[PDB]
RNA sequence: ACCUCGGAGCAGAACCCAACCUCCGAGCAGUACAUGCUAAGACUUCACCAGUCAAAGCGAACCUCAAUUGAUCCAAUAACUUGACCAACGGAACAAGUUACCCUAGGGAUAACAGCGCAAUCCUAUUCUAGAGUCCAUAUCAACAAUAGGGUUUACGACCUCGAUGUUGGAUCAGGACAUCCCGAUGGUGCAGCCGCUAUUAAAGGUUCGUUUGUUCAACGAUUAAAGUCCUACGUGAUCUGAGUUCAGACCGGAGUAAUCCAGGUCGGUUUCUAUCUACUUUCAAAUUCCUCCCUGUACGAAAGGACAAGAGAAAUAAGGCCUACUUCACAAAGCGCCUUCCCCCGUAAAUGAUAUCAUCUCAACUUAGUAUUAUACCCACACCCACCCAAGAACAGGGUU
RNA sequence: GCCUGUUUACCAAAAACAUCACCUCUAGCAUCACCAGUAUUAGAGGCACCGCCUGCCCAGUGACACAUGUUUAACGGCCGCGGUACCCUAACCGUGCAAAGGUAGCAUAAUCACUUGUUCCUUAAAUAGGGACCUGUAUGAAUGGCUCCACGAGGGUUCAGCUGUCUCUUACUUUUAACCAGUGAAAUUGACCUGCCCGUGAAGAGGCGGGCAUAACACAGCAAGACGAGAAGACCCUAUGGAGCU
RNA sequence: GAAAUUGAAACCUGGCGCAAUAGAUAUAGUACCGCAAGGGAAAGAUGAAAAAUUAUAACCAAGCAUAAUAUAGCAAGGACUAACCCCUAUACCUUCUGCAUAAUGAAUUAACUAGAAAUAACUUUGCAAGGAGAGCCAAAGCUAAGACCCCCGAAACCAGACGAGCUACCUAAGAACAGCUAAAAGAGCACACCCGUCUAUGUAGCAAAAUAGUGGGAAGAUUUAUAGGUAGAGGCGACAAACCUACCGAGCCUGGUGAUAGCUGGUUGUCCAAGAUAGAAUCUUAGUUCAACUUUAAAUUUGCCCACAGAACCCUCUAAAUCCCCUUGUAAAUUUAACUGUUAGUCCAAAGAGGAACAGCUCUUUGGACACUAGGAAAAAACCUUGUAGAGAGAGUAAAAAAUUUAACACCCAUAGUAGGCCUAAAAGCAGCCACCAAUUAAGAAAGCGUUCAAGCUCAACACCCACUACCUAAAAAAUCCCAAACAUAUAACUGAACUCCUCACACCCAAUUGGACCAAUCUAUCACCCUAUAGAAGAACUAAUGUUAGUAUAAGUAACAUGAAAACAUUCU
């Protein structure tokens, strides 16, 4: 008997989606692993002014090998081993 | 669209009205 | 209403951003021509075409405002330069009106009737009371003030629908809903009795006979209780008619040089489909109401007048049958003639009782109208079947043949 | 609308085109129609008889004279305001323009919306029909205005008498209808093992969710739906795709 | 679109084309259409002996019986001992953000039909300061090869020929019109005749325009037999833009022409990878060009949150934020050349406007979702979870279920100074003014109804006992019929995806677009001849374009439908 406007979920008289019990228990237990995040994200250790350069030899290092992954690009070999052993194809009992 | 305030209530989103749910006195 | 560009908020503190969002303007100017020639580096109106700042040198004495505008070709001049309101301003060197006599390739992206979301336009039911109703808001009316349901209608947008959604009525057929005209049942009244109003429950029915204007609109004559409303593709054109509304002709009046056109009027203007699919083909039935007669000329008023209720008799619509008496006209079938139609439906008026020792009809335990009904009649024998007849019948099927 | 007639062969057959009466202009004339004719003739145009009549204009166009003019029965046009006695419709005067400021007639009409006008009649009941009025600011004197002798498959109403259009339909025959014998289609078809309600979706569900519903197969009638069949809609819009007229 | 200029070797018989929907249309320019020009299509299959009319060679598509149906449902999947019964699941390509939608196309089978190409680019041989079989290029170049860019569908215009046998007009010779009234008549009724105002029948009919009367004329502006003429930049026209051989606001045939057309539709086998849109200009928003992004192989090194600090304002507030930013997490960022495509997109949340502080309405910015997979919310397009793919009858998780229901009340008690002061006649406790007195225990010159001026009722205050003496107000009814059912009382745990893990190796789920690898029927060269490979070419693939042709089902054995009777077949009857 009832009856919904336009679509049950976009416009101006919607059809309302509402709460129970599992969606109130995920939400608290999101909300205490989150405060969790937040205590466990409360301390520090180098108080930022202990690492003006600690690990910038591996960036350096890493980034050298990668321009020289990089700029090594290059067609592979061409031998004659292969133009060779491909006659092998309307070969006998040889 | 709808604006902002308006004279029809205008429910609320899913996951505000869930928050506004689980966060009463 | 506009056709180019700038500024103020939308766009708030690097930048960009639109609107038929609201405002100021600009197609220039008041004074010296070193307003000479070269040459690093950048911004760049979201591309390009374009525009702007400037290191330094030779040359010279010691530039203000925000938009403030014009490219290719060509033309004038020996030369440096110059020419459009090309305003449609990224600018065809020069082209108006109509087609209801029109065609074509397309568009529900973009329409007229529809279906769709709120409702600018309304009723219904209440909160409160300025004012009326003789005093007196709630017998009733209602504005300046608020809350809930809907699209009856005009409009907002064009979301499937231009490889096609037939458009106003009327005939026939009806279904659903009350915001109910009535018969069913209550309370009050500014209810003296028949005439009226308010609020509730109940849809089993009707919603006439006619005229003219083209009508769903609208106008007038005669009744009862009424000539009620909305939706069903503004119900129903594979059922029916177009009286206009959607053409080709013409006439009157007007705009227009003419052509042409008219929500200004009129005369006539082809209405096509063999039922494919779902679904249907008596659901067997328990009606409704008007008038008259003793009460009645009684309560009532000052007088008009007339009932509440009961009994009886005559009558109107619909349904179930008949030919023997009236008609259509005859070894048959129909109506104009004849018989019958049987039960309610939820809103009050009142004892006792505590919670609340009074009082209390009870979304407490109970007692009265206060629930009709767990209703009653058609019709319920498994098989003799060539053929004939029939009040039975499209075939089939149904009954008789002693 | 003078009449007879004719026009849209195939949706309009009409008030539409024509017809005698009238009016305007042009031409001094011999070989092929005009015309083997001569200004009582011929050609080019407008209305269309008989009765009353056609009042004005070359500022604008064309035509004729090139003498500044003539022509309108050639294209077209004939006011507004203020003062104006008790009430509309004014007598009269002033003002500015221009060719004149609506002549005669007729009507709320085939005549812009107001307009279902005052009122009488025809009906008991009448935006239907007839009669006397123009604020008709948009009728109007050959884009001719009105009665009249006769007529119209033109458009509307009515009187004495009658036809089942209806109240309320009915009695019969044929075509046709139902079966038997054969030739035997057309449109149309994505496949169907094809029911209903509520709700949703490209916004109108037999194929989606939840319910209700259910042994199978033919014949005989109606339309409620499958936005059913025929025309790439004739109505609205786009196209630097066309065509007709002026 | 040339010219001047070196120049240009006589004679040899096939198809890396085909076999009747291909190739000329052709067995033939035959039938058929119009008076006419002209248009113009399928054809023929046994065999050495048809003078072998024998017995066989059968087997495959669409349509049929053999052998119909058996409840339920886009015709499908999972399955078990058995078809159904159990669960899940909304046909195909497209203009579109979104289509099975009730938008477009479709009955099948067989044949045919749709990406043809330059400058500039990429790769691989050869030669080289030179390359190239004269010509051209060159500060590492030159030559050759490979690689690449659709089909069909209109109204219009000209040129060369044809039509007045139907219809408009004209010309010469003929014919037609009973009867009555005949007023003398372009008179009347009315036969035959000319045209058709209306009703009824059918619109795939008798008929690509019919059937009877009601109709007008029928001695003339009438009809008709014969012959000729007027044709498209025109003919004719008692003017309908009417007619000109069934389709004339401008004809048929042929050529221009395979005309053009921003407009419609379609566009043929597999896998993998990459891949989604700040805008400007245009007689343009239905297109095009340039920005931005996407596709390949190379060169260079920095691309992203980065931090103390930096980014005038002014009266009145001025938020959420942004720009440059070595650390740290990363492997990505720019350029080079060829380039196709997006450039006609929506909803939700946030910051604003028009509108009604309306819409699934429009205009800007940021993020997410969709036109890519699944699950939940009933079906779902914007809500949440989740992304890189299997076999197994494995396991662990993300999202994932609504509760409200309430309107009570006090038990009793009331004398008097007075009609306290005043317009109206008076207002005596409720018409207005400052003071609103005063007696016994205790009551207001009046706290709530009925009162022209008085009476009737309660409450506050004694006397008297002494419950809560009050969680404040917050519900609604339209048209086919309301919708799954149920449980307030065996212990919070469990169920629940394509997310993660187990044995394997991992390229095997985006629109347009781009790149990389295989596949097959033809001919040719090389090997094999019971059927395949290496290389070159393509008329190289059809579930779709109201695509063309031939066969055949549903519609449908549906509509239409014939012949008067008896009979010796010599006849008779209406
Ligand atoms: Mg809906
Ligand atoms: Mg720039
Ligand atoms: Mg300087
Ligand atoms: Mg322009
Ligand atoms: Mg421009
Ligand atoms: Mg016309
Ligand atoms: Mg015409
Ligand atoms: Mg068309
Ligand atoms: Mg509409
Ligand atoms: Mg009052
Ligand atoms: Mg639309
Ligand atoms: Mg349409
Ligand atoms: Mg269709
Ligand atoms: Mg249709
Ligand atoms: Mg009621
Ligand atoms: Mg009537
Ligand atoms: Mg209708
Ligand atoms: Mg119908
Ligand atoms: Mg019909
Ligand atoms: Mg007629
Ligand atoms: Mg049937
Ligand atoms: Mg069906
Ligand atoms: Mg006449
Ligand atoms: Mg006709
Ligand atoms: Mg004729
Ligand atoms: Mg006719
Ligand atoms: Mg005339
Ligand atoms: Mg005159
Ligand atoms: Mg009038
Ligand atoms: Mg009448
Ligand atoms: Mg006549
Ligand atoms: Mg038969
Ligand atoms: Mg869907
Ligand atoms: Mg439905
Ligand atoms: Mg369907
Ligand atoms: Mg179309
Ligand atoms: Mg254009
Ligand atoms: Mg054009
Ligand atoms: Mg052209
Ligand atoms: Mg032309
Ligand atoms: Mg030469
Ligand atoms: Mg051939
Ligand atoms: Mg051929
Ligand atoms: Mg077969
Ligand atoms: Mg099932
Ligand atoms: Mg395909
Ligand atoms: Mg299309
Ligand atoms: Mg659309
Ligand atoms: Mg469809
Ligand atoms: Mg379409
Ligand atoms: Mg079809
Ligand atoms: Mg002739
Ligand atoms: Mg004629
Ligand atoms: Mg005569
Ligand atoms: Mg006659
Ligand atoms: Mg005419
Ligand atoms: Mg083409
Ligand atoms: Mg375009
Ligand atoms: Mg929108
Ligand atoms: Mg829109
Ligand atoms: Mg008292
Ligand atoms: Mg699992
Ligand atoms: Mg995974
Ligand atoms: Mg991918
Ligand atoms: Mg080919
Ligand atoms: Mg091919
Ligand atoms: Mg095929
Ligand atoms: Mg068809
Ligand atoms: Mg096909
Ligand atoms: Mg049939
Ligand atoms: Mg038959
Ligand atoms: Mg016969």
């Amino acid at each position: 008997r009832g009856r919904i406007p336009g679509r049950q979920w976009i416009g101006k008289h919607r059809r309302p989606r509402f709460v129970s019990l599992r969606a109130k228990q995920n939400m608290i237990r999101r909300l205490e692993i989150e405060a969790e995040n937040h205590y466990w994200l409360s301390m520090p250790y180098m108080t930022r002014e202990q690492e003006r350069g600690h690990a910038a030899v591996r960036r350096r290092e890493a980034f050298e090998a990668i321009k020289a992954a990089a700029t090594s690009k290059f067609p592979p070999h061409r031998f004659i081993a292969d133009q060779l052993d491909h006659l092998n194809v309307t070969k006998k009992w040889s | 669209g709808s604006k902002a305030v308006t004279r029809h209530r205008r429910v609320m989103h899913f996951q505000r009205q869930k928050l506004m749910a689980v966060t009463e006195y």
